Parts: C-alpha cells; structure tokens; sequence
RNA sequence: GUGAACCGGAUUGCCGUCAGGAAAUUAGGUGCGCUUAGCAGUAUUCCCCACGCUGUGGG
C-alpha cells in the first residue's frame, strides 16, 4: 500500500506569504510554505476553521513535507486598493468608565450605529509569482495518505493557490500515491514534464526537505534554516517556528524528462488536395460517370472537373463538391478566380447568377486565344 | 524545396520573347490577358499536377514578373537580406542610410498582391549598385510564407548581420 | 436612454494628427498596424466648429486676467487680478475650465471693489466653482484641483467636478497602415551661389478609412444643465449636425481632406455597445468591390450577428440609417437591420428629436 | 457541484486598469510579458453594478467582512504577446507635450461557482441559489471596468463562452503557453478559440460542456468533434441551459 | 477553508499655422524553318432482339 500522497502545484500567478508582512506590504517567499498545503487540504476534506485545532492540525503536522522546484518564478508586483469611494471600519470605541465591564460583557451592548466609518483609500502593493511548479509529497500513514488523496479528488470547498483569484491549471489530483522509503526517492519518483519542444530545461532542480531528527539528541546542523509556518491555530491564526534543510538533484539521472504528449500551436485546416492520389482519380471518374460526360455550362462533352468548395482536401473527397466541365468553361471559371478571396467556395455552374459572366469570359477565350502557344510548350 | 527548384530552372530555360510577353504585363493580374494565362498555364500546372507543395498562382506568377523585369542569375547564398546589409555601409550614416532603411522596412506592412513596386525598386538599386547574383528560390521559399513572424524575423536578422560585418 | 451613432468615413492622403516627431498617428489592433486619429482631436474640432458656434458659452484657459483686464476700459485690474488668482491656488498657472459671462461679471464687479483679499479671494473661488453652466462643460466634463501648497489656510474649496455626458473612441483604420514618406526641397527665387546639394526634409503621410463610434447619454446631459430640457435636445442635434460635417485642422493647407462619409447608423440603446470588432480581421481589397463597401458590409455582419446575439425581448432596440442618395445599402442581400432607411441628414436629425421626445429643430433654436 | 466558466472576450484600445505609475497591468506568462486585467477590477466592476441588482442576495455570492462568498474570480490574461504604446497630447488656450499611454489585448477569463455554499448560505433556499447565479452570468457577460472610457469608448461585446460541470476547478490557461501568432488565413480571436479547441480535445483522450457563441460566429473545433455538449445562438438560452443542467429550472 | 478570508489607482488635455528634387544622355551592329504524306474501288463494323440457315428493328 502507498504510503506517501502526491499534489500538483501550477498556476499562472501564485504567492505564499511570510513572515516578513505585519502591514500592507505583502511579501512572497520561494516555495509553498506547509501552512499553505496544510490549509488546501483542510479545505479539501472540509473542516472547520474553529475545529483545525482540536486534533485536526497536529495530526497533519506530524507528517513529513517535501516540495521539488520544477521552474521557479519571476518577482511580480500587483498595486492593490482598498474601500475607493466608501466609509472603512475603525477600531475606536469610547472609554467605559470603569475598568470591570469589558471584553465580551462590552461587546453585549455593541450596536451597528455604536461604529463609527471614515471614508480613505487604502494602498497596498502585493508580490506574485509567475510561471512556477511544484510538487507536494506528503509522507505518512498509509490509511491517512489514502484519505487525503481521496477527499482532494473531489474537494468539498472550492480550492485556490494562495489567494482566493490564483486558479489551478493542472489537476492536483494527477499523481497516485505510492510506496518509498525516502523523500528524496519520492521526488524523484515523480517525472519531469515538458510543455513544448523547445525551452529551457533547469540541470538542477533543488529540493525542500524537513530536517530529520535522527537519533536521541542530534542538535541542529549549522547550514538548517528557520520557519514560522507550523500552523497551531487559524481563527485567529498561531504559527510556530521550524527546521528547513535544503538539497539539489540533478536532472539527467534521477528525474527523467518526459515527452511533449501534445499539440501547442492550433493552425487552420489543409487545403491543396493533391492531384495524383487514386482517391482523387477515382472520384472525378464518378462523377464522369454520373455526369453522363457532359459539361454543366454548356453540354459538350466533359474532361476536367472543378471544386465546388475545398472544406476536405486529399484524404477524404465525397463526390457533392465536384461538376464535370470541358476546357473553355474551366479556363473561364480558372480566370474568374484569380483574385477573388473567397478561399472556401467556389464558383457554381449550376447557379444561374454566374452564366452571363462565363458566357461574355468564354467569348472573350474565344476571341483572344492563340491555340499554336498552348501547344509546343514554351 | 523539390518543385520550386524545377519551376526556377523552367524560368531560366525562358527565350527573349517569353521574358518580354511577362514583362509588358508588369502591373496588373492575369487574368485581364490570354497570352500571359496561357504562357504561365503552360509554364506551372503540369508541376502543380505532380508536385502538392508548387508555388502558388500569385506567387508564381510574381516571382516570373519579377524574373522577366530584372534577370538575376541563379546562385546559392545571394539572398536578398544579405546584398541589403553589403550594400548599406557604403552610405553616409546621416542622411541615406535612413532613407534606404524605410524603404527596406516598408515590406512587413503590404501584402502579396502589393509588394511588386518596392520589389523593383529594391533590385534597383541591386542593379545600379553592380550585382549579378541572387537567391531566387530562397525569395519564393520565403514569399509563400510571408504572411509569418518568424520569416520577416529572420529577414532582417539576416540583414543586421551581414550590414554589422 | 442612450443614443448611439456610427460611422464610415474614407479620408484622401493627409496628416491629421501627428506626434512629437512628425507621423501619423498609429495603433495595434487585432496583431497588425492601423491610422489613427485621437478622439480629443475630434472633440476639439466638434467644439471649434461652424455648426456648433451657437453653443459656445464657456472658455478652458489659464490667461484669466487678461480677461478680467478685459473686462474694463481704463482701470488697472491687471496686478490685482493675477494677486488674487495666486491667493486662490492656480499657481505656471493652472487651466480653468469655466462659463464666460459669469466670470467676466463676476470678476469685473469683485475685483473692483475695495475688500479684503481672504475674502475677495473666496469669492472668486465661489464664482468659478458655481460657473457650471456651460455646454461643453456638461459634454466634456471638468476637473479642478486647488494646489494646496501654495493655498492660503483660511479659506475653503467646495464641490467643482463634472461628469461628462459624451464618450467617443479613437477613429481607428478599417484595414492594415500603409505609412509613407514625401521629400521636399526649397528654392530660391533669385540665381546665385546656391547649395551643395539641397537638404532634404521628410513629410510623413497615408490615407485609410475610418470607422468612428460616438455615443450619448441624455439623463446627464438633463441633470447637468439643470432643469432645462430643450437645451438638451437642442445639443444633441447639433452635436449630430458638426460630427457630420466636421473635419479636424491638421495640415489641411497642403493635403485637403474635405471628405463626407459615406454611410451613418443611428441607434439608440439603454447600455453602451461598440461594434469595433468587426475589423478584427483586416480588410484586404479584391478586385470587385472597393474598400468602402467591404467596410460597410463586414460591419453590418458583426451588426446583424450582435442583434441575433444578445438580445432581450423586455428592452427591444431600433435604428434608422442614411447614406448620401442611399447608394450603399447596409442590408446588402436580405436583412432589414435598420428600418427607417433616410436619405438625409435634416430628416435623420428631426427623426433623432422626434423619438427623444416632442421637439422640432426650429423650436428649440432659442436656448 | 461546481460550474465553472469559459470566457474569451478581444477589447479595444484603452486603459482599465492602472498602477501606481500608470501603466497597463501586466503579468508574465510563456516566457513573455502578458497583458492583465485585475479580478479585484472585475470585481467592483460587475459588483454594485445597475445591471446586476435584478437571506439577502450580493452577500452569498460575494462577501464582506466568515462570509465565505461562493463565487471565484481570476485575473484575466492576454492571448498574445503585451504592446503597449503611448500617446502624445498637447493642451490648447483656445485665445509642453505630455503622454498617455494605452494597450489593446484579448483576453481569457475564467468564473466559477460553489453550488453547495450558495444554497448553504440561502438557509435552504434553491431558487434564489439558481436566480443569483443566472443574475452573475448576465452581469457578467455584460460588463466592462470603468475606466478611461470616456477618451477610450471601449464598449465591446464578447466572442465566445462554454461553460463547464467538472469535478474539481480547473482553469485552461496552460492553452495560451505559445503566443499567439496571426496568420493572413484567420485573426486573432479565431486562433485564440482554437487554441482553446485543442486544449479541450485532449484531456479526455490523454465531463460535459455547453457553448455558446453569437449567431454561431466563430465554431468551437475545426472539425465535427463533439467538445462541446450542445452549442446554442443565445445568450437567454445559454443561461436556460445552465439552470436545466442544474435541475428544472425556469428563467 | 492557507501572513489567510473582505479588496476598482480614479477624475483633466488640438501637435495648429513655414517648403518645386533640379539641371544632360541613339541600345545600334549579323541570321532560309529546310528536305514528306489519296478521307477511298471493296473482302470483318463495337453491342442487342426477332425470324430463316441473308432480309427487318434498336443503340
Ligand atoms: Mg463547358
């Protein structure tokens, strides 16, 4: 049985926030925190905001993370207002005299006419990433990977990537769960996908691991950073500081790189259906055939064969876009259509709109041609 | 490309009278004149019968307006971004080199059915500037797909380095 | 309500808008390179206009004491005039966009009296804040913003902003920009040492077809010119005659472009719908038809598949349409998207009055 | 249940949405730089709306100071490469040169819906759940920000939509990887619609949709696949299907 | 249901007045498309039906 459940990370723009935002600047860190996939599972499998912290985090946060870093992102800065042309909320209330009633027994006697709105406008810019992977493998039970995988197959809340405007465009659902000893193998399990044929591909691919304990004691190493993204509560929200060790895998020998399994670029349909395929030849014998080898225009006997409309070219050919016309009608139709534009139909002897142009085109063929220049080809 | 190699040779295998029939009907279409329809008919269908990917009836039937007005001679690794770019360094930097340049620019906003006078006048100055040799086949290589970035992308890129050298 | 106008225009070679270098205008529309003409330039020429000199009640300067001074036969208002201006926080000195008469009056009747500046100045603040009686301010709207670094702390700004009751796009080219290049030389008159080699200017031009959309809300156009509502009415069809019969002045001594247009839709809506987008695609010219007619008809396709489209039985709409003699029809095969075919501008313009309410143009040709 | 849908919409040359120094929003996606249109700018722009005032509805749908809105906006993307440009304009004293600047794109936007928290946020109530989402949907497809519009009357109308039933959200943004290039043969909202073809095509092969497009302009797939479950010629009856696939609904 | 949930950078603007690319150039010098061919005095006329051991009728 697995023992390790794989997410999917991939947006247009993301951010995950840090420590370093008490004010209206939002900065964004690197990687997706824990606090960040801890918070889309929650919502995943659907538990309250107020219930997280009776037995729900911890039994999570006791689990291993491990993200790998497929193509990281460009900094991007939003500039974000707040409350144009409205009244915002302050924080003030008047001072009630004595110091025993406050808190919940105050908040008793509060009204909707007891606040008071000032109407401003709050500025605040806030930083995005664009363009970035990754992957989320968590390591823990088998029968809680097994629950985890199937509440994020169909997710009772809707989920975002950050913030509530960053969609997903791959499914997080993408990867089963399997079995594996190590995170490092985990994450290399899981194989590298290119979207088209020619881009930069990262040679390193580097690696977010926690930082194992080992034995009894093993104090931290020099190179282990700190973390404040150990959620303990979310209403409010309590975070706690933990222990990040980073490492790099090279791709070319432990991560394989897939194929395109693709098409990117749209492009229309064919057009030029070939002359010399038998299906074409086959075709314009029928409709020789059912013709009675007469031409359309003018009944004299039939040798070529013009194309109504070339909505299907060369493989396919139904035998509805093709009339049977002798050399002086296909010339004439042939000079109609010299600089006309009108790509997909063309013209149709059958519609009687056109017959006294090919007629005049015709006397005009017969006026001006020289037979001795068509012959000996020069 | 196999077919326009051929339809370039047949170009080539044209006498004094076929060049002068295709060059007193620079300027207009073809269908207007019988001769030229037929000429040109004569010239390209039996290659278009063979060959799926021969040139277009607008391109074609250009490219031999263009062949019959200035007769270059055939010859790998003339093309046209490479004599433009030889040719520019000889001017004064402040007042023709600008000049040549719009004129030389002005191609990536006119079409096929437009681009017969800037092409003379473009083999022009070709011709006052003493050269005998040009890529036709990259020209018609290049033609029937103007209407794509990375063509003109790599036209004037071709330019730039052959005019920085 | 709204009334909505649209319009094809063709335009001979000419420059009627150009940037600091010295080019037309241009744009990217739809991944390829269009003419353009800027709308405030079409606003400017509207507001400028022969058709529209009737309307022109208000002034957009910063020489207000040469007006005021102007308001005067022999006493020196000059120095006190600009004095008051600096205390009032026009300081450079900042566009008014403001009535005539009121401020000639007013300034003329305030300047010269022996007061105190604090509160001369905050009568003259009054004055041009409540000078919002204006035509071309109610169409074009009015922004003002007292510098308060250099404002005197006494006094105080009031309410002076107005929204405007006229949108106009930029006129966009119907097809891909041929941009060209004309070279000139000067002569002399008299032989004599002469030049070298004659330096040789360079004069930018093209010529495109235009597709021009204009749109007009008239519940604004009311509440900005208070209660009166002929005046309105007396606007929009004045606003309909210029448009028609407007050029803008650009280098017009050398490349006339004295063209009319050659097709007008008139529409009227509740929300605001640009047809725009049946250009999206460029036009390229075949030998049959003309750019013109191509123009016209892709429009009435992208019109005919909007009114096929998004459509509401609840708030149905309707339209008339002219054209000079009505030679080019915008139902070219079979639709009957306008109703009321017209074949000219005066019976457009008493149809356009006649369905905004119960006015004639020769009533309402007193405000 | 989630409906969630497609949008793809080309705008006029203008300027909606603004920062600090000005310029148009602009994000990057495929290498190159893209142009943007906030979904905080979609927004308060559908949102207190007239068209869209048509338990207390405008509080489900979108919050306002645990009010968990049930309705997800996305910031709208460019299918193309950005080209911004800027405009000189001078003033008169009718008795110095400044620059304006602007940008023109099509974009692709994206909307989806949480029906379980909308009737979970109207105490019961299923009728005015499907009332408010078909008031969105119109709201929706018929509004534009409010910005520069009366220098920049930029008042189009849209090109396409198909709207999807799937298990779990999922945008097609990855679609618009490589730009979008004009070939002569089409334009740039007909590519930018097969582009999105050939991203629904796949998928499956490597749920159901209905789609709809104005007087059937612009067909979803250049063959006769069947990408799209039903395709319609109306805005009303888009919607009418929409309540349908939710349950006998009436419009 | 995530340093997360609620969240428009908005209002104002004519690039308008000034210009000859101009003076001067023969594309002229030489060439046969030439030797050949009854729409008729025959000995099977591509197919089908009918009647006798060639005569009607249809392609
Ligand atoms: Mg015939």
């Amino acid at each position: 049985p697995p023992n390790t459940l794989f997410l999917r990370l991939e947006g247009a723009l993301q951010s995950w926030g840090s420590n370093e935002a008490k004010f209206a600047l939002r900065r964004t860190a690197d990687a997706p925190t824990k606090s960040g996939v801890l918070g889309l599972l929650c919502a995943a499998m659907g538990i309250g905001r107020a219930e997280a912290a009776d037995s729900w985090l911890p039994k999570l946060a006791n689990l291993r993370m491990g993200v790998r870093i497929d193509r990281p992102g460009i900094r991007w800065w939003d500039f974000h207002t707040v409350g144009a042309g409205q009244r915002m909320r302050m924080a003030e209330l008047k001072a009630p005299k004595k110091p025993s009633m406050v808190g919940a027994a105050l908040a008793e006697t509060l009204t909707p006419s007891k606040v008071k709105t000032r109407a401003e406008t709050l500025l605040s810019r806030r930083e995005y990433l664009a363009d970035a992977s990754f992957l989320v493998a968590l390591q823990g039970e088998p029968e809680l990977v097994a629950k985890l995988s199937a509440a994020l197959a169909k997710p009772v809340w809707a989920i975002y990537l950050g913030r509530k405007s960053c969609p997903p465009s791959r499914p997080v659902c993408e990867h089963p769960p399997g079995f594996y000893n190590t995170l490092e193998e985990a994450l290399s399990a899981v194989p590298l996908q290119k979207r088209w044929h020619n881009e930069p591909l990262p040679q390193i691919l580097p690696c977010v691991m926690d930082w194992i304990p080992g034995y009894d004691g093993e104090h931290a190493p020099d190179d282990a950073e700190i973390h404040y993204d150990l959620p303990v509560s979310f209403q409010p929200p309590r975070h706690l500081p933990r222990f990040v060790i980073r490492r790099e895998l090279v791709v070319g020998e432990d991560v394989q790189v897939s194929r395109e399994t693709g098409t990117s670029v749209w492009r229309p349909k064919g057009t030029r259906a070939d002359y010399n395929n038998s299906e074409y030849k086959k075709v314009r014998a029928e409709r020789l055939v059912m013709d009675h080898a007469a031409c359309m225009v003018c009944k004299a006997p039939a040798t070529t064969v013009q194309h109504v409309n070339y909505r299907r070219a060369g493989g396919k050919e139904i035998p509805e876009d093709l009339r049977a016309l002798c050399r002086l009608c296909h010339d004439a139709c042939t000079m109609l259509e010299y600089g006309s534009g009108m790509t997909t139909n063309r013209i149709d002897p059958c519609d009687p709109i056109w017959r006294e142009r090919i007629l005049a085109k015709r006397k005009e063929i017969v006026e001006f041609r020289s037979r001795g220049q068509r012959f000996r080809k020069m | 490309n196999r077919g326009t190699v051929d339809f370039i040779a047949s170009l080539e295998n044209l006498k004094e009278g076929d060049l002068g029939i295709l060059r007193k009907l620079r300027g207009a279409r073809l269908d207007e004149k019988l001769p030229g329809f037929d000429l040109f008919s004569a010239l390209w269908w039996p290659l278009r019968q063979k060959n799926q990917r021969a040139p277009k009836r607008e391109v074609a039937w250009l490219i031999a307006k263009l062949f019959a007005e200035f007769r270059f001679e055939q010859r790998e690794g003339a093309t046209l971004p490479i004599l433009m770019g030889g040719i520019c360094r000889k001017l004064e930097p402040k007042k023709e080199l600008p000049r040549v340049l719009a004129r030389f620019d002005q191609l990536a906003s006119l079409d096929i059915m437009q681009m017969e006078e800037p092409l003379s006048v473009i083999m022009g100055i070709l011709r006052k500037h003493q050269q005998v040799c040009l890529d036709w086949v990259g020209l018609t290589d290049v033609l029937s797909f103007w209407e794509q970035e990375p063509v003109k992308r790599e036209w004037s890129d071709s330019f730039i380095k052959a005019y920085k050298i | 309500m709204l009334i909505e106008i649209h319009m094809i225009q063709n335009h001979s070679p000419a420059n009627l808008n150009r940037d600091d270098l010295g080019a037309p205008k241009t744009c990217y529309f739809g991944g390829v390179l269009r003419s353009r003409i800027s709308s405030q330039c079409i606003k400017r020429s509207i507001r400028t206009s022969n058709d529209f000199k009737a309307l022109l009640g208000g002034v957009r300067t910063r020489r207000l004491a040469d007006l005021i001074q102007q308001e005067a036969g022999e006493t020196e208002c000059w120095k006190k005039a600009q004095e008051i201006l600096n205390k009032c926080g026009f300081k450079t000195k900042m566009l008014v966009f403001m009535s005539k008469d009121k401020i000639k009056d007013l300034a003329r009747i305030v300047l010269d009296n022996s007061l105190g500046l604090t509160e001369a100045a905050q009568q003259v603040a009054n004055v041009i804040a409540q000078a919002t009686l204006a035509p071309d301010i109610a169409l074009c709207g009015r922004m003002l913003e007292p510098n308060d670094k250099d404002k005197d702390k006494k006094v105080k700004w009031s309410n002076t902003t107005v929204e405007a009751a006229l949108q106009v796009a930029h006129a966009i080219s119907t097809h891909i920009a041929r941009p060209e290049i004309d070279y000139f030389v000067a002569a002399d008159d008299v032989p004599g040492e002469d030049a070298g080699a004659g330096h040789i200017g360079e004069s930018m031009f093209a010529s495109a077809c235009f597709y021009k959309y204009f749109s007009i809300d008239w519940e604004q156009l009311v509440k900005n010119l208070k209660g009166d509502t002929n005046l309105a009415a007396h606007t929009v069809g004045a606003f309909l005659l210029a448009a028609a019969k407007t050029n803008p002045s650009g280098k017009q001594n050398s490349f006339a472009a004295h063209n009319y247009p050659d097709g007008i839709l008139v529409e009227f809506k509740n929300s605001p719908i640009s047809y725009a987008n049946a250009f999206v695609r460029p036009v390229s010219v075949v030998k049959e038809s003309d750019l013109v007619e191509q123009s016209i008809g892709q429009l009435s396709n992208y019109v005919n598949d909007i009114r096929l489209g998004y459509y509401d039985e609840q708030s149905p709409v309707i339209g008339f349409w002219f054209s000079p003699n009505n030679r080019y029809p915008l139902g070219y095969k079979h639709s009957k998207l306008a109703s009321r075919n017209i074949g000219n501008l005066n019976e457009l313009v008493g149809a356009v009055l006649d369905y905004i309410g119960g006015f004639k143009w020769e009533e309402v040709q007193k405000s």
